[PDB]
């Protein structure tokens, strides 16, 4: 599973 | 008994939080800033939520307490890319927090947990 865009 | 057990949990939670030197896990991941978070994460968790649960008597055994701390770490590894400060912090917290929980579990055994 790919991960999210991120939390910055 | 509940009183000594809750005191144990508070101390344990304080020690876990002390290991989070960057305060990365102090509060819920802000969903308004991370709108794809719930696409990846089934049950968010953080130390503030744990403290609220603790004080609201939602941890009446050691396993439920452990389960929520482990979520803090596992969610963070699952959501964040390996090269991020967040992922690296979760790797460290798993090791350091793991030692804390090992010791705390041994204390809980000495009390009245099944």
């Amino acid at each position: 599973g790919g991960k999210g865009l991120g939390k910055g | 008994q509940l009183t000594p057990f809750l005191i144990l949990l508070r101390k344990t939670l304080e020690q876990l939080q002390e290991k989070d030197t960057g305060n990365i896990f102090s509060e819920p991941v802000p969903l308004s800033e991370v709108p794809d978070y719930l696409d990846h994460i089934k049950k968010p968790m953080d130390f503030f939520t744990m403290k609220q649960n603790l004080e609201a008597y939602r941890y009446l055994n050691f396993d439920d307490f452990e389960e929520d701390f482990n979520l803090i770490v596992s969610n963070c590894l699952k959501y964040n890319a390996k090269d991020t400060i967040f992922y690296r912090a979760a790797v460290r917290l798993r090791e350091q927090g793991g030692a804390v929980l090992r010791q705390a579990r041994r204390q809980a055994e000495k009390m009245g947990i099944d």
